[PDB]
């Protein structure tokens, strides 16, 4: 009866040279039993995605929720959001419900599209804002995330480069992780182009 | 507890009371064992210096330890008791850890192991 | 299992270039922040060793006669025993850790954290902590309770490393201790004013200073403060 | 209500559901149909908490009527199925929440082929080639996954369900008293007479 | 009501190459949010060319490390100054950790040295000594940051052969002792950053046939 | 996940190799077959310490009857003493769930469950664990007494694969065990992650995933 | 680890940069310096996005005060403004903030506790690293204390936090506000903590990760 | 450790300076006298947070009170912090004491203890856990004192309390309310131990 | 271990129990024999606490093998019955009591007589016409009370058992995967091969 | 409430005489003063069935050791009380003053409180639930006091205990301990209220 650790998974997002990546697993369970091996946790609203972890649920429910408001957004600033500022709405909207907390661990990736400039953050579930220059992680192997990450990644990578090392981070972390697993999607995101591949990894 | 060694060494390296419980047994009524080609027979002297028994009632002198294995003795009838009720008491022991009956050899090399004890523990002949 | 009635709080310690310092205030305090004065919580074993000792004072003076019994045995057909096989800090110590270790693995625990100070024979600087879990450790600075959290940070201005300890002398560490008693006097509910201090010098042996008390404190700026946030008068 | 199941093949979805009611130490029935016709190509089998199951799965029944009277249309099953999880997800916050987890199994006349949707009482919505709910997914999950194929037949699909049922009625505790068995295919929605 | 466990922190690292054994520790002692010591050696030479730790309540490791050590002491007394080899210490130690199975040593233990055929030996034990020899394993507050690292970086778990469509394996080989501290070196300063009991200095003791080196690295005392 | 079964050819003995601390994955290493003697397999489910040194400690007292009585011991025998130790222990909290399997002229060949609540069974079919819902959805579903020798390894391994990819709480490799009148064979070591994708592709099984 | 010092011609605050989940470091360089208004600054410590959102409400609500009053805001509104708001909620919004700035009536320096009760300090310390940031406090302030002199004992007092408490560490955030002066804000003022030289670089050979599927994603209209 | 005492020409109020969350003490120069009128001054005791949120309100009723109707009388002062502490004693712990100066009825003293009751008394002292004593030397205390009398009684009452409480400490701070105006006192430990 | 039931006709006992063995969420047997034969015309089911059942049992049976083959007699059931009583009127207030109910069959060869007993956990013996324990009496006792005879044949009482059955296969939610059925006459004891 | 003081010619013990269960005075002419030896007397404070099973057990060993080793030192008596307080702290909750009277060491007073601990003190006082305090009006107690100086320095200082103290009451009785012998004291209600 802990929410945030019943269907299990992660998400971790890195930055490069000119480039950001995020990647997930693809598990729901009900605690023990394995359900879906096809659940992405990353959502893109325009060019700025949104991964979340925890409570599966909530994670439907506040994607559903951030589509609404990104498309009110768009038709009364007649603008695609920008990372920085979706990254203080996920804030806002997370801290509304402090008392009755939605059970899950955001992540925003993107590239600001007037700057350029490389964009990631991560938030706990009542919406306190963690900007990093280096990595983001979450989920129910974020300790593994943290060691994986902490160790392997350097700054300025390639995208090439960055796909490897983000891929590694999150494969290695889910291998130690029982509720996490189940398939892998890493997204390459540069400036105006975005590749999206699924990783071949144990199904154990 | 009483302590006292009774079964010791003499110079000669014999151990008396184990011997003069071997001539308790050649005083004892005589018992015959002979094993043919798909049986045992057991044959056991009854004196006759008692009449006025009841045979009905009277201990027998061949006594079952289990379904498939008998024990007859020469020598004291008191002490014969002692080991026939530990054989039997073994032998229901061993079919509920080992879920099978003893073999002969077994349910012997019980009796005499505890034949044995008797020969150098203290406080007992 | 029991519950701490009357109880001593920090004793603090560091190491300097030529031995080790000691201290704790003279206070026993009941439940609810009740005061009690008069507890002597340094115990000399030998003229080596001091024994720093805070918790519950019933189990305090319980150790205490552990030690005075540990040097009375120690004599017994022992010709060397004021000479090369009197008692050491580490022989000391270790005994007492045995003790701690045992008591809480018997579920009935010594309600203690202590401090073993001395010199060894060759001269070695002794400083050691032991615990009613048995758990035990050493450090250039050591302190129990609120001392842990305050006299540290302190003390490790002073002695970071081991490498200062050389670079440390007895009139430096002796101000850091008597510092770091002061602090604890204005910050520690559970303190008091007059506190002990002892010094074990592998040159000038051990000094036992008693009836000790804070001085130079800084209240003057009090005045000045009126009302929680808008109060002027 | 304890046993749910369902099976996507190439033409149909195949919901199977346990005949047994059991209050306290009495089995009360033995024919019971755990399923509601939603419209007349989207049927939702439910499991859960007493009388909360029949109250949200006709609550359910009686909003999608309402919308294909005041539309004169038929919802897509994926239509269904996102405004029965969004229900689901209300209640979970409520005072008292529905205890209810559904299959909904549809065939979509637009793109010609059949949907099986999972939704637990939270208001997790999944889409599978074949789902469970409680303790039957122990069971069946393994054997689906050796046996299963995207490209089966109904009957095909039909002979899998028997496999799961007899591994259910060999392995599990609870006499379940059998499986009322439906079809939802292009034609509409029809009960298995004999299973 | 009086509670006899505590933990005091630190995290272990064991890696076992073809002709040596590592077996590294951190050098900072805690309690709660408090150091009691930047320098508390937990990773120890208990001869037999055997180095053992016992990480998690420190007065329970000290209590097992203390009882090994006599337990090695009296297997030359009665044994005629036999060598006790790993495998035989390693099942010795399951005896000393199951004998408290319902009042249980709250410690994760690691022994590291070198089997009978002369090759790196490491042996892992719960706390109520289940134990299994491995290549690789971290142990304590840090083990969840280190061990993925250690299967990636060690094992080549998850590396595949550029080309070869992820068809083939990137093949296991032994590392060098340079390579094996290379990766414990940077695996502790990794642990470091991101766990806060983790930190202060870096022990490593290294076991090959000529006996047990020691080597010491400074870590961030944040 | 562990299972045994009885076939025409023997007995077939199956387990997977994960060990988890709560939800960290604690090893993907571990032997669950205990080998105590060449006529007896021991499994091993739940408490990793209870099952290691128990089992251990049987092979101790299997060897001990077989010096005594000069016999090797019966599987009935073996598993009592390890079923009479356990009842001893019960309400202590020893988490154990085991089966034990061997080959006597007078038994034939035979398998016992044995758990910490004291629970003996003879059978021909069994699976322990987690994951034992799992590997009985495969098992029973294929399972046949005249099996052959190359099919019921497979069966086995497959059963096995099964719940290593739906439980949580197992994977990692599969260990493979057939039990003669001329002893226990190893059939090898299977890591999960290679067998997964050549099974998914030989079988055209697990279409529930990414294809 | 948050502190306040008063000096001369003003007051000074210094934070620590290091959030923690347990025991994991979530952030490692993380702002716990909050500008409530250009000279009213709020070092914040407990829950991380209460102190933000309630530094942001009062800050939000200061703003409107100051146009609506057509003057420059004081301490003491922040002070009044935070202590009602979190007395309301009973200490369930787990914000305690030293509250310092300059304003027309002077330099002010306040603590405030999740449960709404406030102090006034020439010094003071919040968090878990206040016993060792208070210790180095007690132990070196006097009064008429320089800026100079008051930049090193609030960064000090941090430093003591960031060694000895293990729920601080990283970088020291300062603040200085002085009267008649733009308050200055310097992030990263002491960076003691920079990771050392990696022994190995982990970038693989491309083509090391297995991929199943690519595919182009479409995120323009 | 608080007390108010009356004496001849008005009433002094004495407070130690001593703040602890468990045994750490959080603020050891704390003003615990706190001003609600001019000449209407109270001892705080109990919760920092609650004694501060009942201060700040009945500051506001009398400045209310004083712009409509004039200076309010101490028993005005007194009504006002009882009808908050009886009405919301479920969610407060606060006892205060209250002391004012008319020029109609001189010095008077009102204790509102955790009750939410009010008591009329010559004087009063609260100490620890905000518990009044009954008496406390009343041989010590007599009516029409000096003011140097009345300073010397507090001192020493104060100065026994914090002797052997660990809650009460610091600088002892007293507020002297007469005819002639507001005096504030402070007196260090070096002068008030050695009695 | 839930199902055993017994009653005694005019010239036998006959015994039916439940073949299940379920631990947890699986059924692990389907074929397990919950009665030992403690002499040749004395036969004792038992159900209760996993262990404990056949641990009792066997221990029961251990010694009532003792004691025929010490005074070469069989023990009358009676007697069986009042020794199995004693051991678990010991164990109720024993460090960890045998939670284990039986019911003893058995033909008395002296009064040409069949006894059934019933006892309890607790050793609360009682002599009934047919017994239960566990909820297998809640459908059964009406039924017996209804059918049951003194007078009945074998045959008689085996139809009435098979009406038990039925009952408890259509009310109860275990599947107890049947019954196996034994006999207690003069002859001894012998079990009805298919039922 | 008790309290024992040294003075030039010996030592005097000081006690109440309410014994309470809740509220209600179970006893209120208590003789909490009782003789272990001819010249050492102690103070009982705690339950009442606790520290008279003490002083029964340290009476019975003073006993033994005058009828072997001679008259006993009071410090020897502090230690035996000590011993059983100490070793059996967890079942015990007695707060015990000894006093007693050497021609050598004159008056001596230790303290045994529920820690099991023992403190030797020119003079002692406990009040309420076994409360020691530290210092209470030092500057009233000297060194070498006469006997009326410290009759009255006790009548005063248990009065004001009784004034504030429900727990403390009846009448109060001294023990006066010297070379001359042993002195009962007792003062009635109406002579120390009025103080
Ligand atoms: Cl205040
Ligand atoms: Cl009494
Ligand atoms: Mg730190």
């Amino acid at each position: 009866s802990d929410p945030s650790s019943i269907n299990g998974g992660i998400v971790v997002a890195m930055t490069g040279k000119d480039c950001v990546a995020i990647a997930c697993d693809l598990r729901l369970g009900s605690q023990s039993l394995g359900v879906s091996n096809k659940f992405e946790k990353i959502f893109h609203y325009g060019h700025v995605f949104l991964g979340i972890t925890g409570l599966a649920t909530d994670v439907t429910t506040l994607n559903e929720m951030f589509r609404y408001k990104t498309n009110l957004y768009k038709l009364k600033e007649e603008r695609a959001i920008e990372p920085e500022t979706f990254t203080q709405l996920v804030s806002s909207s997370l801290y509304e419900r402090r008392f009755g907390p939605y059970f899950v661990g955001p992540v925003v990736a993107g590239i600001n599209s007037k700057s350029g400039k490389p964009f990631i953050a991560g938030f706990d579930l009542i919406g306190c804002i963690d900007e990093a220059k280096d990595f983001i992680v979450s989920g129910t192997a974020s300790d593994q995330l943290f060691g994986m990450c902490e160790s392997l990644y350097e700054p300025n990578l390639e995208p090439e480069d960055l796909f490897e090392t983000i891929s590694q981070a999150l494969l290695n972390a889910a291998d130690r992780d029982a509720l996490s697993g189940w398939g892998a999607v890493v997204y390459i995101i540069k400036k105006d182009e975005v590749v999206k591949r699924y990783l071949k990894m144990r199904q154990d | 507890g009483y302590d006292r060694a009774l079964s010791i060494f003499s110079p000669d390296g014999h151990i008396f009371q184990v011997e003069y419980a071997l001539e308790a047994v050649k005083r004892g009524t005589c018992a015959v064992g002979v094993k043919g080609k798909n049986c045992v027979v057991l044959g056991c002297e009854r004196r006759s210096t008692l009449k006025l028994q009841d045979t009905r009632i009277t201990p027998s002198k061949v006594s079952k330890i289990d379904s498939h294995v008998v024990l007859s003795f020469s020598g004291l009838n008191a002490d014969s008791r002692i080991l026939i009720e530990k054989a039997r008491v073994e032998a229901q022991s061993h079919r509920l850890t080992l879920e099978d009956p003893v073999t002969v050899e077994y349910l012997t090399r019980y009796v005499a192991g505890v034949q044995q004890r008797y020969t150098q523990s203290g406080g007992v002949r | 299992t029991q519950q701490p009635i009357v109880t001593g709080t920090s004793v603090i310690s560091m190491k300097y270039d030529n031995g080790v310092i000691i201290a704790a205030d003279n206070l026993g305090s009941y439940g609810s922040l009740l005061r009690f004065n008069g507890v002597e919580r340094l115990i000399p074993v030998g003229d080596n060793t001091v024994v720093g000792i805070s918790g519950d004072i019933s189990d305090m003076q319980h150790i205490e006669r552990l030690l005075k019994d540990l040097v009375t045995e120690n004599a017994y057909d022992n010709p060397l025993a004021d000479a090369e096989e009197a008692l050491e800090p580490s022989y000391i110590f270790e005994y007492l850790a045995t003790v701690m270790y045992q008591r809480r693995s018997k579920m009935n625990p010594l309600w203690n954290a202590i401090i073993v100070a001395g010199v060894q024979s060759n001269g070695d600087q002794f400083l050691r902590y032991v615990n009613l879990l048995g758990v035990t450790y050493s450090s250039p600075t050591l302190a129990t309770g609120f001392g842990a959290h305050m006299a540290n940070p302190l003390l490790r201005k002073v002695v970071d490393r081991e490498s200062d300890i050389p670079k440390t002398t007895v009139q430096v560490a002796e101000e850091a201790i008597v510092n770091a008693m002061r602090v604890l006097y204005y910050r520690d509910a559970r303190s008091s004013r007059n506190f002990s201090l002892a010094i074990i010098d592998k040159n000038t042996g051990l000094t036992f200073k008693k009836n000790l008390q804070v001085e130079n404190m800084k209240w003057d700026f009090a005045k000045d403060i009126k009302g929680y946030g808008t109060q002027k008068i | 209500m304890d046993i749910i199941l369902g099976i996507r093949v190439q033409d149909s979805v195949i919901l199977a559901s346990s005949k047994a009611v059991t209050r306290g130490i009495s089995v009360l029935k033995d024919s019971d149909d755990k399923t509601r016709q939603l419209s007349p190509h989207t049927l939702m089998s439910f499991a859960g908490e007493a009388g909360d199951t029949v109250q949200f799965a006709e609550y359910i029944q009686a909003n999608i009527q309402l919308y294909s009277i005041r539309e004169d249309y038929e919802l897509s099953p994926q239509a269904v199925s996102s405004f029965v999880r969004q229900e689901l997800a209300k209640s979970i916050r409520s005072r008292r929440p529905y205890q209810v987890n559904v299959l909904i199994g549809g065939y979509d006349k637009k793109k010609n082929k059949p949907e099986l949707y999972q939704i637990d009482y939270l208001g997790t919505k999944v889409e599978l080639p074949y789902g469970a709910h409680g303790y039957s997914g122990f069971y069946t999950f393994s054997l689906l996954d050796h046996h299963y194929r995207p490209d089966m037949t109904t009957e095909e699909g039909l002979d899998l369900l028997k496999l799961c049922v007899q591994e259910l009625e060999k392995r599990m505790p609870m006499d379940f008293k059998g499986v009322i068995v439906k079809i939802v295919d292009k034609d509409g929605i029809r009960q298995v007479d004999d299973f | 009501q009086f509670n006899p466990y505590g933990d005091n922190g630190g995290t272990i690292l064991g890696i076992a190459g073809e002709d040596f054994a590592v077996l590294a520790g951190d050098t900072r002692n805690i309690t709660d949010y408090s150091i009691n010591s930047r320098y508390e050696p937990k990773v120890f030479d208990c001869g037999d060319n055997i180095v053992m730790s016992a990480n998690g309540f420190a007065a329970d490791g000290d209590a097992l490390v203390k009882r090994f050590k006599n337990s090695v002491k009296w297997y030359h007394f009665d044994h005629n100054d036999k060598k006790l080899s790993i495998n035989s210490a390693a099942r010795n130690i399951q005896h000393l950790l199951y004998g408290k199975r319902f009042f249980p040593y709250y410690v994760h233990t690691i022994i590291a040295g070198l089997d009978e055929d002369g090759k790196g030996a490491v042996y892992s034990f719960d706390p109520v000594g289940s134990y299994e020899r491995e290549q690789c394993r971290a142990g304590g507050a840090a083990a969840s940051l280190i061990m993925p690292f250690l299967d990636n970086q060690v094992n080549f778990k998850n590396q595949y052969e550029p080309g070869t469509n992820g068809k083939v394996k990137k093949p296991l080989k032994y590392l060098s002792v340079e390579e094996v501290i290379k990766l414990v070196r940077d695996s502790f300063t990794s642990a470091t950053e991101r766990h806060i009991q983790v930190g202060d200095g870096l022990e490593i003791l290294i076991v090959t046939k000529d006996g047990v080196r020691k080597e010491f690295y400074e870590l961030k005392r944040d | 996940t562990t299972l045994a079964f009885r076939f025409q050819g023997g007995i077939i003995v199956a387990v997977d190799s994960r060990a988890t601390a709560g939800n960290w994955v604690a090893s993907q290493t571990v032997k669950k077959v205990i080998e105590i003697n060449p006529f007896l397999l021991g499994t091993m489910a739940g408490g990793a310490a209870d099952c290691q040194f128990w089992e251990t400690w049987l092979g101790s007292q299997c060897r001990l009857h077989e010096l005594r009585e000069k016999e090797r011991i019966s599987v009935a025998a073996a598993s009592k003493i390890l079923s009479n130790l356990v009842y001893q222990y019960k309400g202590a909290g020893l988490s154990m769930g085991t089966m034990i399997c061997g080959y006597t002229r007078k038994e034939g060949p035979t398998i016992y469950y044995v758990d910490s609540d004291g629970t003996r069974l003879k059978g021909d079919i069994f699976c322990v664990g987690s994951g034992q819902t799992f590997a009985y959805g495969v098992l029973d579903s294929n399972y046949k007494w005249d099996l052959s020798v190359e099919d019921a390894l497979y069966l086995g391994k497959r059963s096995i694969l099964a719940a290593a990819h739906r439980d949580a709480y197992s994977g990692g490799s599969v260990n493979l065990y057939h039990v003669t009148e001329d002893g226990w064979i190893y059939h090898g070591n299977h890591d999960v992650g290679e067998l997964f994708w050549k099974v998914k592709e030989e079988e055209g099984s697990f279409n529930n995933v990414i294809g | 680890t948050i502190v306040g010092v008063k000096f001369n011609n003003g007051v000074v605050i210094a934070a620590d940069t290091r959030s923690t989940q347990g025991p994991i470091v979530a952030d490692k360089n993380c702002a716990k310096l909050h500008r409530i208004s250009p000279k009213i600054w709020c070092a914040g410590a407990g829950t991380a996005a209460d102190t933000e959102a309630v530094t942001q409400l009062i800050g939000s609500n200061i703003e409107l005060h100051s146009l609506y009053t057509s003057r420059e805001p004081r301490v003491v509104s922040a002070l009044q403004m935070l202590k009602q708001h979190l007395f309301k909620y009973q200490g369930h919004i787990g914000a305690y903030l030293i509250v310092a700035g300059v304003d027309p009536t002077g330099s002010h320096l306040f603590s405030i506790h999740a449960h709404g009760s406030t102090d006034v300090g020439y010094y003071l310390s919040l968090g878990s690293g206040s016993l060792a940031a208070m210790a180095v406090l007690e132990s070196h302030w006097k009064q008429d204390l320089t800026k100079e002199e008051a930049i090193k004992l609030a960064s000090d007092a941090i430093q003591a936090g960031i060694w000895n408490d293990l729920g601080s560490g990283s970088n020291v955030d300062v603040c200085v506000m002085e009267i008649g002066k733009d308050a200055e804000y310097l992030r990263n003022y002491l960076t003691p903590n920079v990771r050392e030289e990696k022994q190995k670089s982990y970038k693989f050979p491309r083509g090391t990760t297995a991929v199943l599927k690519e595919s182009i994603v479409n995120i323009c209209d | 450790s608080i007390m108010a005492v009356t004496f001849k020409d008005g009433v002094i109020l004495g407070a130690d300076s001593r703040t602890t969350t468990g045994a750490y003490i959080a603020n050891r120069v704390t003003d615990k006298l706190t001003r609600v009128h001019d000449k209407i001054w109270c001892c705080r005791s109990g919760s920092a947070a609650d004694t501060q949120a009942i201060a700040d309100i009945v500051q506001y009723h009398l400045e209310l009170y004083t712009s409509q109707y004039g200076t309010p009388s101490t028993e005005t002062a007194a009504s006002v912090f009882k009808e908050l502490c009886y009405e919301n004693k479920d969610n407060l712990t606060a006892g205060i004491i209250v002391a004012g100066y008319d020029d109609k009825n001189k010095g008077e003293v009102y204790t509102i203890p955790l009750g939410g009751s009010v008591h009329k008394l010559p004087y009063a002292i609260a100490v620890s856990g905000s518990t009044f004593i009954y008496g406390y030397c009343d041989k010590n205390f007599r009516e029409n004192m000096s003011k140097e009398e009345t300073v010397d009684f507090i001192k020493h009452s104060l100065s026994q309390a914090i002797k052997w409480d660990g809650s009460s400490g610091g600088v002892i701070r007293m507020v002297v309310l007469t005819a002639a105006g507001v005096e504030r006192l402070i007196f260090y430990p070096d002068e008030y131990e050695q009695l």
